[PDB]
């Protein structure tokens, strides 16, 4: 009922800069103080900015005070977050939020990157043995897929198009080199495969790749 | 700008159980405190506001306490859903200063890996890249760091251990290590380990691959 | 950088003494008459109508939460006193 839309996020490389706009739905925004909070992965949650309802006063968080700069339009209800002279800190989620003394209104917020690092497509790679591959464990088959070198995050695995997710695991990603990469198994019984089509279909974002590779 | 002090930043506690969260700030926040029950990737939901007062619709058990320099927060006897990252922030000068981040750990019976061993792809070894990988899936207690045994020797560098959240539907773990090379190095040796460190089972585990079968 | 929160305007109109808080508009602010709250009371001007020297006279604070300065407000004719 209380709805608010961060928008316009994704990559950045350092230094430059970013307009990101939340809109609000279901109160009277117009006369309502807003802020701008931030999820830094790992390092935290942090206050960004606050704004009064007719823009009079403006408070910065230290870490931005300078390099950012809050700013309103009470007519078509946006908070703008003008973010300029961007830093690795400033790598973090950004929500807009409405802070009541008894509420909280948080949007599904905008995912800003900030890394000097180009876009890159992943390599795909299948998993099955042939040596220590006896039978079967219990009766099961572990399958698994490989997403080499891909930058930024995210980036999508569909076992069997979908499909099949009845026992699947997808690990985190993990950057080395300045690039992600990620695996996922997928165990389904010795009378599934190589009986039927397990397909592993990886999708990533940025370089818009979509592999499909079956295993052998 | 004050500063919070929150402890533990991970709570690994059995279902039904008297957990508590301490938070600490700088100087007087004078009560102005609020607690947050952030789940998965998305927005962190607001619990208890100015310490001692809950918020609207956040089961009864949440117990908001502690005031001056300090604060706490108690889950009387954790529930299923109440398992995620809790947060305390203060709200007596902007920046709201936010704390750390506390982590809740369901703590669920004892399970044995399941060790699976694989060859790097014949399409990979043809790039010039022959990145090798392990899966140790669904077990339970969180302490393992497994080894790679290429030949009978501990291959030290070169290794990418990731590891998942509890499993929503067993709250078991799971884990995959990625053994990073060339054939450079990876056609100089042909029997591959996978050393499996876990209290889990007897002693500890392996699962082998041997190039040329 | 900008310019914070500035200070109270007491206004007096005979019956009525008007109280133009330091702050903002901004909706989901309180008022608070010496630690008693006031009755959904929001906006930065407060019409105290028919004074009286004890009944309406004492400490006042406008805050938000954001500017919880907790910047008082002394009354009854002298204001911001002993």
């Amino acid at each position: 009922e209380v709805q608010l839309v961060e928008s316009g996020g994704g990559l950045v490389q350092p230094g430059k800069s970013l307009k990101l706009s939340c809109e609000a739905s279901g109160f009277t925004f117009s006369g309502y103080g807003m802020h701008w909070v931030r999820q830094a992965p790992g390092r935290g949650l942090e206050s960004v900015a606050y704004i009064t309802s007719s823009s009079i006063n403006i408070k910065y968080a230290d870490a931005v005070k300078g390099r950012f700069t809050v700013s309103r339009d009470n007519a078509k209800n946006l908070l703008f977050l003008q973010m300029n002279i961007l830093k690795s800190e400033d790598t973090a989620m950004y929500y807009c939020a409405r802070f009541d003394w008894d509420k909280n209104y948080w949007g599904q917020g905008t995912m800003v990157t900030v890394s000097s690092a180009k876009t890159t497509a992943p390599s795909v790679y299948p998993l099955a043995p042939a040596c220590d591959s006896t039978t079967s464990t219990t009766n099961t088959v572990t399958l698994g897929c490989l997403v080499k070198g891909y930058f930024p995050e995210p980036v999508t695995v569909i076992w069997n198009s979908g499909a099949l997710t009845s026992g699947v695991h997808t690990f985190p990603s993990v950057l080395h080199s300045g690039l992600y990469s990620l695996s996922s198994s997928v165990t389904v019984p010795s009378s599934t495969w190589p009986s039927q089509t397990v397909t592993c279909n990886v999708a990533h974002p940025a370089s818009s790749t979509t592999v499909d590779l079956k295993i052998e | 700008d004050i500063q919070m002090t929150q402890s533990p930043s991970s709570l690994p506690a059995s279902l039904g159980d008297r957990v508590t969260i301490n938070c600490q700030a700088s100087q007087d926040i004078s009560n102005y405190l609020n607690w947050y029950q952030q789940k998965p990737g998305k927005a962190p939901k607001l619990l208890i506001y100015y310490t001692n007062k809950l918020a609207d619709g956040v089961p009864s058990r949440f117990s908001g306490s502690g005031s001056g320099r300090d604060s706490s927060f108690t889950i009387s006897s954790l529930e299923s859903e109440d398992i995620g990252s809790y947060y305390c922030q203060q709200y007596y000068n902007y920046p709201w200063t936010f704390g750390p981040g506390t982590k809740l750990e369901i703590k669920r019976a004892d399970a044995k890996p399941t060790v699976s061993i694989f060859p790097p792809s014949s399409e990979q070894l043809g790039t010039g890249s022959a990145t090798l990988v392990c899966f140790v899936n669904n077990f339970y207690p969180k302490d393992i760091n497994v080894k790679w045994k290429v030949d009978g020797s501990e291959k030290r560098d070169g290794v990418l251990q990731s590891v998942t959240d509890q499993d929503s539907k067993d709250s078991t773990y799971s884990l995959s290590s990625t053994l990073s090379l060339t054939k450079a190095d990876y056609e100089r040796h042909n029997l591959y380990t996978c050393e499996v460190t876990h209290k889990t089972s007897t002693a500890a585990i392996v699962k082998t691959l041997n190039r040329n079968e | 950088d900008d310019a914070e929160n500035i200070e109270y305007k007491v206004s007096i109109s005979g019956t009525s003494v008007e109280l133009t808080c330091p702050l903002d508009s901004d909706e989901n602010l309180k008022w608070e008459k010496n630690g008693q709250e006031l009755p959904q009371k929001h906006d930065k001007h407060l019409v105290l109508q028919d004074f009286s020297e004890v009944e309406d006279s004492g400490y006042y604070v406008c805050y938000t939460p954001a500017s919880n300065k907790n910047t008082y407000l002394y009354l009854k004719a002298r204001v911001s006193e002993y």
